[PDB]
């Protein structure tokens, strides 16, 4: 106890690195939608 | 159960007997272990292995590793093994190991004893025991008996075998541990790489280390039971173990043994070593050896003293060895020979006297009747004994003749007609003779065995038909020192109380020309009354043990006035006639009573102190028939026997307060050496006669006859030696009689003159063959004559040498004779350098040669500068001694010495002038000697002055003043915590910060230290006499009205109720300490009660100390008011005027009352001014000044009251003091330690238990503890024997250039508590060790940087019901206890206590402590802690706020001893029992003991674990828990987590391994740029963002730099409020103003987790949140549904700081926060608009949000403290919010949080590393990340869930931590 947990943590450590600096690609806003015909409501 | 040990099953009991019996006739065969080896080589290998794997164990086990249970036995008990490896190889030279026979077991030559001992450990459980081994010895001796010496060395060989087995086990366990760690490394490497080809390579590489059983135990378990497992390593390992017929179950059972067996064997070895060490062997040897069976019948050998029994055994062994005969038949023949010699004895009607043929005068007859071959050395000794005194003088004369021949041949080139050379050589060769005698003494000591006498062993005291009178010959010209004389008599009686012994004092007052002054009788009357009082104190069985005799001063001739018949010789003769009955003696009526028989008289002396049980040993030796004089009928000479005994006398170290450097010059060997028993005497080992100096016991009949029949008249001080000429004086050289050495040089000159006066009237006794004198006696007088004439001969030889020629070459001459003196003492040191012809290899025994080299140089210098004075004194002495009875005639200054001597300078100048005229070349050598000689009185006065001692120190006055004022400040504890509330006892503990409470527990040590502190304070002049007596009354009444167990105390007691807290456990040490303190207090009470006249004035010094205290405290007044400081300089002028007035008063020696009245007026005026300035300045510090002035004016009032005593009606006071003295002494002596004595291992039990009436298990075995003080009482009371003192402790450890006493947990109080009470001496080992301890403590403090003071204290750590705890501390260098360097706790009181040896350094350390906040209202605090693990923020050290009673008492005692030159050590020693037991002290420092063997100190201290994550984005996630006892929260490395309060949670959180986006979040948005990101690193994470995360205890830190900006987040949990806080701090770098906005996000969910996770919409709907007036706190709480929900109102606030007053921005609608189609990773709230329209109410998706725009300036920092609160109801959230709405408020709660986290940490046995490991376990226990779960194949056919309910496990909300034992 208190030695197995440390040993397991080091053995279970170490490609997902370039995905951190990309941040978020803002957001998308559309120009509404065309209200075509042929619809009851 | 095998390993590499020596195991031979187990024989239990009654099988050992017949086993050894079979071994006797049929042995050898085979042994469990055993092989051919060399004993010395094997022992060296064992020692090397122990050092190797002890250094290995030291360098390991501290870096962090598992330790087997068989390893810590070698670690913690290394002193036992390092002492056990000794003795062996020290008791076995190359001769003792060869003379014993051998059994040749197995073909190899094997001695019998260790062959037998081999099976003792083999056939048993490796545990030694007396009964089993005695049974084995008896069984072996059933057929063939053992021999003397063979039976002796059983423990040694047993220890050798035991340490060999220990080495085997140690190396085996080291190898097993190394294999285990290697297997762990290999399996970790295998599991790290998923490939399979490399696994085969690794297996084929490690195949060389698989056959060992201790490699697959961890390996196979790790493969089978792990996380990832394998399928290829097992396929190889199982096949390999199945091959070679080994399988796997055998391996899996192998580790079940060989480890528990190892632990059991190691523990058994340790216990066996302890049992061998502590248990005795003399009684075992007596009860086991078959030789003693023969000699325990028909003879008194069973009671003949242990040493004489040893001599008998040694003689028997020597006779049996050389002579071809067995020892049993030799003993039988000796017994028959003794029987055939007739009884011839009064008391010897029964038994048989056996010594007459063994050590008697029939040794030669037995050796010739048995066929013994004497040794060549024995032949030489016998021949030279037959050659009488001629053989004594032959080497001396031969060496002198060689010396004169050599000097004559060397000085054969001088000229002159050769008429002076012969006389010159004859008068010169005195120092050559002295050197020859010294060389002869050295040779005989090195070769000739010292002679020891034989005597009885009076275990029951002196029996009937043996009565001894101890008579001290002195005078009663003592108006006051008659009390000293009776005290000396009482001490002498207390030395040897048991037996039929009586004590008498004989007197003859001064020397007056008349007969009687007709007044001395009344002067005697007081004496005859005083002794009568002593009789009332000692009258047992109607027996009077005290007598007085007085002479009548009959006129004889002249000069000496009227001495009766003669001097003290005549007095002793008159006593001799009186004892046998003489009615007409020249004595006085009334005081002429003799106690009947008393056939034996002891003389002793005035200043000599009688050693414990000394004369009792002398009485037996005298009474033994061998040592009984027979009175030769032809002449009163006594051919054989001894009528005079003289024990050796060695000077004491010091003489109390009189200890000058002159003492440490003319006497080096000072004290008693327990190691040595017999000192080789040339005159006794070769001639069997000694010189009687007048201090010894003697008979009456033979002594009286031989003294009366030969002496006519003319006897002087030398007659004592003449007595040896008429008897046979034997030097015992076995019993010590200490004697003080005078310090003044004048006293030494007077004593030398007196000794030399008597040595020159014996010339008729030498030159005349008539009268009667021993043949060697003439040689004794010749030796005395030459020893007296040496200085005159030296002076004459030197002056004539530079008078005749002295051209050049005689210069070399003045170099040679001065070398001769150098020969005289240094040859003695030759006995200390020869290692007995390098028989063995010594250990680190040091050299210390410089000390005695410097001592010899100083002695030679003093001798050469006093040559002229000694020559003048001897010349005048011999002239007087011849002019009388040969011509028929019959303190101060340097000016005093000059006028007294007036001889050496004038004579030296005359000689120099007379010699320098002829030749005119003899001045170049004469001038230095003459100038050195004329200055002799100057160096004489310089050396006669007393130097600095253990009591008197050069402390100047400023240091003393500072110590006195510190003590006065400290005494506030006793002043304010002793009350007449039925307590009268100081509380043990006092808190002052954490709501201070007064403790209600008191210990006897506390009572004693309080009592002695009261005595010291009264001596200081701080309180009135009446107050002191009242306090003594209260303390004594409380003590007597207290529960006791056979006088003892139950340690802890209540104060208000005076009951026992817990079990009534008696403490042995505390009772002894209290008894010693009570003894000292009673002695002091008697001291001021015998004359209560001058003690009533007062010291008149304490008021000056408190005035100085006021002066110092006034400098701390912050006088910076609007009206300047007028009152300040008013007050200072008043105080300096008061100081001047008191200085003038104390300058006056008449002590005018009007002066002290005016002083009181000034004091009260100063108090009024202080009150005036205080009530105007509302400060918390001026109250201290005002109360100090008030206490000052009570002190002045008390001094006035003590100055107003009537001094007339003092009898009630005197009788009260007498009654208190008697009651205190009776209470102290009512102690009973006898029932606490363990008569199995000696020593003392730790305590007694009132439950089952059982003793404690442990004992005290160290001479470096306070128990020593108790031991003194244990000997003072007389309830313990003397060997108990010598059978414990006395261990030395190397450090520096010397060795120090080893102490368990080596703090300073172990070395300071004893000397605080009784008196030590400079020459003792105790004072030297204390000085060392101080020096090394300062060195350790310097190395650690922090000031020293490591002692008993309270480490800065709390617990429930705050008490700061209490434990022991020490230094690892001198502690013998692992775990001392990890604390580094500094206690200021240790510096005060260690002030008796270095006041300046102690004061400097105290000032260094004063530079920090180590001072409080009640003087100094408890201690200060420097341990990083117990220090908050960036502070360097933390001061523990405790006050202790015993610490303050120790400080007061130490300062009183320093200021008053150890007054306590004197008053404690003012009891006769203390002087009786003091000779057990004194001892002798050794400098030759077998010393043992041993920036790292800075790193040795415990350091807290700082878990820091470099980049919490690409590494594995890290989590941390925070708790408040009722409120818990989760913080992840990315900033996620939750918040739980009493089961139910607050913030929603789900365990998503891939998302991890739940919790309270902080967002930072730029205004101009429009960019936004997060304070943590998860949702946004813009480019750059150099971030880091710190998870330490209590607080959590998230730091992030984005370039030009640094943002830090501090997450904390509140104390006693159930709140959480987040400090966001933004600091700029560039010089540009920037706009930023903060946002807080958290979703409130008040539910028990499952309820929200089941149907979230209910939890969303049942939330009512709103914003109140002055909007910055948003509150929320569930709407009331039923009558059973709590409600748990929560709230969130921003608490803006470092900014203007601006409105907040809130939004409680997540629909308008997210954007209906987005996530937290991209929210619509950070767009260009829709900025928190502030909608509140019953929102379907309630959240808590707070926005504030903050303008961070250029260069500085801005912080905002977000807070969240949860409370059971709404009526109490207001006080929590207002508690945090106050500015700052981040401190105060922070330190409280740290303290409570420490409380929680220490409430369980958890370490910081253990806490980190537990959090790492929790990260897997909570998150469904399973990196340590079961195997994939194992988990693929199990986990049916419903089956877990059979074990009564809920398995609903349970991570289920499994563990397999
Ligand atoms: O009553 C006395 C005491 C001392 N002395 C002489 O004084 C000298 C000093 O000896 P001291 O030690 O005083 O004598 P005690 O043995 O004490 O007698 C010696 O020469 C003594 O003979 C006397 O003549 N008469
Ligand atoms: O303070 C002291 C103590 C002792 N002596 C001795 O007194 C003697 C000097 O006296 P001196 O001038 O010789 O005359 P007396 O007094 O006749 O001589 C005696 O002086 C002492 C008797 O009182 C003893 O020492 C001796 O019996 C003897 O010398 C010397 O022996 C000194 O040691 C002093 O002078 N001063
Ligand atoms: O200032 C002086 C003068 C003399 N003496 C002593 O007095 C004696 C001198 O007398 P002296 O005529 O030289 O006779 P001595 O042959 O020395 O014999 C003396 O011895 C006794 C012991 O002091 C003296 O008292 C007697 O006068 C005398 O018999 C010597 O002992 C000197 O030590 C002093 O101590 N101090």
């Amino acid at each position: 106890i208190v030695d197995q947990i440390n040993r397991a943590v080091s053995l279970f450590a170490a490609s997902d690195a370039a995905q951190a600096r990309l941040p978020v690609p803002a957001f998308p806003v559309a120009e509404p939608v065309e209200d075509a015909g042929d619809l009851d409501f | 159960d095998h390993n590499d040990s020596i195991r031979a099953s187990y024989m239990t009991i009654e099988e050992l007997h017949d086993a050894g019996a079979a071994l006797s006739r049929d042995g050898a065969d085979s042994l469990p272990g055993f092989m051919e080896f060399d004993f010395f080589e094997r022992h060296r290998e064992n020692e090397k292995e122990i050092l190797r794997v002890y250094r290995t164990t030291a360098v390991d086990a501290e870096n962090g590793a598992t330790i087997t249970p068989a390893a810590e036995w070698l670690l913690d008990n290394h002193y036992v093994i390092e002492e056990a490896i000794q003795e062996v190889r020290r008791d076995f030279p190359r001769k003792f190991y060869r003379q014993l026979p051998t059994m040749t077991v197995g073909g190899v030559t094997i001695p019998r004893v260790m062959a037998l001992g081999w099976l003792y450990v083999a056939h048993t459980h490796s545990t030694v025991s007396r009964e089993n081994m005695t049974a084995l010895v008896d069984g072996y001796q059933t057929s063939q008996t053992l021999q003397i010496g063979e039976l002796w060395a059983l423990p040694s060989i047993i220890r050798f075998v035991l340490i060999e087995n220990l080495r085997r086990i140690s190396i085996r366990v080291e190898r097993s541990r190394r294999m285990r760690q290697k297997a762990n490394e290999v399996v970790d490497e295998i599991i790290r790489l998923n490939d399979a080809e490399a696994s085969a390579a690794l297996l084929k590489q490690v195949d060389s280390l698989v056959d060992d059983p201790t490699f697959a135990t961890q390996f196979l378990y790790r493969l089978r039971n792990g996380s990832q497992t394998s399928g290829f390593a097992v396929a190889w390992l199982e096949e390999r173990l199945h091959a070679a017929g080994t399988d796997a179950e055998n391996v899996m059972m192998s580790e079940h043994n060989r480890l528990a067996s190892g632990n059991v064997t190691m523990g058994n070895i340790v216990k066996s070593l302890r049992e061998i060490d502590d248990t005795e062997w003399s009684v075992w040897f007596e009860e086991v050896s078959h030789i003693d069976k023969v000699l325990r019948e028909e003879t008194d050998y069973e009671i003949l003293d242990f040493g004489s029994r040893n001599t008998y055994r040694n003689t028997i062994e020597l006779l049996a060895r050389r002579s071809p005969r067995t020892e049993v038949e030799v003993a039988r023949a000796a017994v028959e020979m003794a029987r055939s010699d007739l009884p011839a004895g009064a008391d010897e009607n029964h038994r048989v006297n056996v010594g007459s043929v063994l050590v008697g005068q029939r040794r030669f007859e037995l050796e010739k009747a048995l066929g013994y071959r004497p040794l060549a050395s024995q032949h030489i000794v016998r021949s030279m004994r037959k050659f009488n005194w001629l053989a004594i003088a032959a080497p001396v004369l031969l060496i002198t003749a060689v010396a004169m021949l050599a000097v004559g041949w060397f000085l054969a080139k001088a000229g002159m007609p050769w008429y002076v050379v012969t006389a010159f050589l004859l008068m010169f060769a005195l120092p050559a003779s002295e050197g020859a005698t010294g060389l002869f003494n050295t040779l005989v000591t090195f070769f000739v065995k010292p002679f020891r006498l034989v005597g009885y062993e009076f275990k029951n005291g002196i029996p009937e038909d043996a009565r001894t009178l101890v008579a001290v010959p002195c005078m009663l010209t003592s108006r006051d020192s008659v009390d000293e004389m009776m005290r000396n008599i009482e001490v002498h009686y207390l030395a040897n109380p048991h037996g039929e012994i009586y004590f008498s004092l004989v007197s003859d007052w001064r020397d007056a020309p008349y007969e009687q002054s007709d007044e001395d009788l009344e002067i005697l009357d007081y004496a005859k009354r005083e002794l009568a009082a002593l009789n009332s104190r000692y009258a047992f069985d109607g027996k009077t043990r005290f007598y007085l005799l007085h002479r009548r001063r009959i006129y004889n001739s002249a000069e000496e006035c009227w001495m009766g018949w003669e001097r003290k010789r005549g007095k002793l003769h008159e006593l001799n006639m009186l004892l046998r009955g003489d009615k007409d003696t020249t004595f006085l009526g009334g005081s002429n009573i003799v106690p009947a028989d008393v056939k034996y008289v002891m003389t002793l002396d005035a200043d000599t102190r009688l050693m414990r049980d000394a004369v009792t040993k002398l009485v037996g030796k005298m009474h033994h028939p061998i040592n009984r004089p027979k009175i030769d009928p032809v002449s009163g000479r006594v051919v054989e026997g001894y009528g005079l005994l003289q024990p050796r006398v060695t000077p004491s170290l010091t003489t109390g307060k009189d200890a000058s450097v002159f003492q440490r010059v003319f006497s080096i060997n000072r004290g008693i050496d327990p190691y040595v028993f017999t000192v080789s005497d040339v005159y006794q080992d070769l001639t069997s006669e000694g010189t009687f100096t007048g201090k010894g016991l003697y008979d009456v009949d033979a002594f009286e006859a031989a003294l009366k029949g030969r002496i006519e008249e003319n006897s002087i001080l030398s007659h004592d030696l003449l007595e040896g000429s008429f008897a046979r004086c034997a030097l015992v050289t076995d019993v010590e009689l200490v004697e003080d050495f005078p310090t003044r040089y004048e006293v030494e000159v007077s004593r030398q003159h007196r000794w030399a006066r008597g040595d020159w009237q014996l010339l008729p006794f030498i030159i005349d063959r008539a009268r009667g004198v021993t043949a060697i006696g003439r040689w004794k007088m010749v030796d005395n004559l030459r020893r007296s004439l040496t200085p005159i001969a030296w002076f004459f030889a030197s002056i004539l040498g530079w008078y005749f020629m002295d051209p050049l070459g005689a210069l070399i001459w003045q170099i040679l004779l001065i070398f001769s003196l150098f020969v005289a003492p240094t040859l003695s040191l030759l006995s200390g350098l020869v290692p007995r012809s390098t028989d063995i290899v010594p250990q680190a025994h040091f050299f210390t040669i410089w000390s005695e080299i410097r001592a010899t140089n100083a002695q030679v210098a003093l001798r050469i500068v006093f040559i002229a004075d000694a020559a003048c004194m001897m010349t005048d002495a011999i002239v007087r001694s011849l002019y009388r009875l040969l011509v028929s005639h019959k303190q101060g200054s340097i000016v005093d010495y000059y006028r007294q001597m007036w001889h050496a300078p004038v004579v030296a100048m005359l000689g120099l002038l007379f010699a320098a005229l002829p030749g005119d070349n003899a001045f170049l050598i004469g001038i230095p000697f003459t100038l050195l000689w004329v200055l002799s009185p100057a160096v004489a006065w310089y050396v006669s002055q007393s130097a600095e001692t253990e009591d008197r120190l050069f402390v100047s006055e400023h240091v003393s003043f500072e110590l006195r004022k510190i003590a006065r400040r400290t005494w506030r504890y006793y002043e304010a915590f002793v009350t007449p509330q039925e307590n009268h006892l100081p509380p043990d503990n006092f808190q002052e910060t954490p709501e201070p409470i007064v403790a209600s527990r008191t210990s006897p040590t506390n009572i004693g230290v309080y009592l002695l502190s009261v005595i010291s304070a009264r001596q200081f002049g701080w309180i009135s006499f009446a107050d002191t007596l009242e306090r003594i009354e209260n303390t004594i009444q409380t003590v007597e009205k207290m529960e006791k167990h056979r006088g003892h105390l139950y340690n802890w007691y209540h104060t208000d109720t005076l009951q026992t807290l817990g079990p009534r456990y008696v403490s042995a040490v505390d009772s002894g300490n209290l008894a010693g303190h009570l003894i000292a207090v009673s002695s002091a009470c008697r001291d001021w009660a015998e004359a209560p006249s001058a003690h009533l004035q007062g010291n008149l010094d304490g008021i000056g100390d408190v005035a100085g205290i006021l002066r110092e405290t006034l400098k701390a007044l912050p006088d910076n008011r609007k009206t300047l400081r007028p009152l300040h300089r008013r007050l200072e002028e008043r105080i300096i005027g008061f100081s001047n007035a008191l200085a003038s008063v104390k300058r006056e020696h008449e002590f005018a009352s009007i002066r002290v009245i005016n002083l009181a007026v000034l004091a009260r005026d100063i108090q009024k001014l202080a009150t005036n300035v205080d009530h105007e300045v509302k400060s918390a510090q001026s109250a201290e000044v005002t109360r100090w002035a008030q206490l000052l004016v009570e002190s002045c009032e008390a001094h006035i009251s003590d100055s107003a005593i009537d001094l007339t009606n003092m009898e009630p006071l005197r009788q009260r003091l007498a009654s208190l003295r008697d009651r205190s002494r009776n209470l102290a002596f009512s102690m009973d330690f006898t029932f606490l004595y363990r008569k199995d291992r000696r020593l003392l039990s730790i305590g007694y238990r009132v439950e089952s009436k059982e003793l404690d298990e442990a004992c005290y075995d160290l001479l470096a503890s306070e128990c020593r003080l108790t031991s003194l009482f244990a000997i003072a009371k007389g309830d313990l024997p003397t060997e108990h003192w010598y059978r414990l402790g006395r261990q030395v450890v190397p450090i520096g250039a010397q060795g120090a006493l080893v102490s368990w947990s080596g703090s300073m109080f172990e070395y300071l508590m004893p000397p605080l009470v009784m008196q030590e001496r400079q020459g003792g080992i105790l004072n030297q060790t204390n000085n060392l301890i101080v020096k090394e403590q300062m060195n350790h403090g310097r190395r650690l940087g922090t000031p020293w003071g490591i002692s008993e204290a309270a480490f800065n750590a709390r617990d429930h019901n705050m008490n700061y705890q209490y434990t022991n501390f020490g230094v690892p260098t001198l502690g013998l206890k692992r775990g001392l360097g990890q604390n580094a706790v500094i206690a200021p009181y240790a510096s005060i206590l260690a002030s008796q040896y270095d006041p300046d350094g102690a004061l400097e350390n105290l000032d260094k402590l004063r530079k920090l906040g180590a001072l409080g209202q009640y003087g100094f605090h408890d201690a200060v802690d420097f341990t990083p693990t117990r220090v908050p923020d960036g502070k360097v050290c933390a001061v523990v706020y405790n006050y202790y009673a015993h610490h303050h008492g120790m400080s007061i005692a130490a300062v009183a001893n320093v200021a008053f030159d150890g007054v306590l050590r004197e008053l404690f020693h003012s009891d006769p029992v203390i002087e009786a037991a003091e000779l057990l002290l004194q001892e002798k420092a050794p400098r030759e003991v077998p010393v043992m063997s041993a920036g790292k100190e800075q790193a040795d201290l415990l350091r807290a674990e700082v878990r820091s994550i470099a980049d919490p984005a690409v590494r594995d996630r890290e989590v941390v828990f925070l708790s408040n006892g009722h409120y818990s929260t989760m913080l992840t490395s990315t900033g996620a987590g939750y918040s739980k309060w009493n089961g139910q949670a607050i913030s929603r959180w789900k365990a998503d391994p891939t998302d991890d986006r739940w919790g309270t979040f902080i967002f930072l948005r730029d205004t101009t740029n429009g960019q936004w990101w997060s304070a943590t690193a998860e949702p946004r994470v813009i480019e750059g963002e150099k971030t880091k995360t710190i998870f330490t205890d209590d607080k959590a830190e998230f730091h992030k730099t984005i370039g030009d900006l640094q943002s830090v987040v501090e997450c904390i949990v509140a104390t006693e409020h159930d709140a959480e806080g987040r400090r966001i701090t933004l600091l700029n770098v560039g010089s540009e103003d920037r706009y930023i906005e903060v946002t807080s996000y958290m979703e409130p969910v008040i539910a028990s987790e499952d309820d929200d996770n089941a149907h979230p919409l209910f939890s969303r709907m049942f939330v009512q949140t709103e914003i109140g007036r002055r909007g910055d706190v948003i509150r929320a709480w569930r709407n009331r549904r039923s009558q059973n929900e709590p409600g748990t109102v929560i709230a969130h606030l921003a608490a803006d700081n470092a900014g203007p007053s601006r409105p907040t921005e809130f939004e409680t609608d997540r629909a308008k926060f997210i954007g209906r189609g987005r996530s937290l990773r991209e929210a619509a709230a950070f767009d260009a608009g829709a900025t928190l329209s502030s909608s509140d109410g019953f929102t379907l998706d309630p959240i808590l949000s707070l926005r504030r725009t903050v303008r961070v300036p250029a260069g500085k920092k801005v912080s905002v403290i977000f807070w969240t609160i949860a409370a059971p109801s709404r009526e109490e959230v207001d006080k929590a919010i207002d508690r945090y709405r106050h500015p700052d408020a981040f401190a105060h709660e922070l330190v409280h949080a740290w303290t409570r986290t420490q409380v929680q940490m220490r409430h369980v046995g958890v370490t910081s590393q253990q806490a980190a490991a537990f959090q790492h376990l929790g990260r897997y226990l909570t998150y469904p990340d399973m990196h340590l779960r079961a195997d994939s194949e194992t988990l693929k056919t199990g986990l049916a869930s419903q089956r877990a309910l059979w074990p009564l496990a809920i398995s609903g909300d349970f991570p289920i931590f499994s563990l397999r034992i």
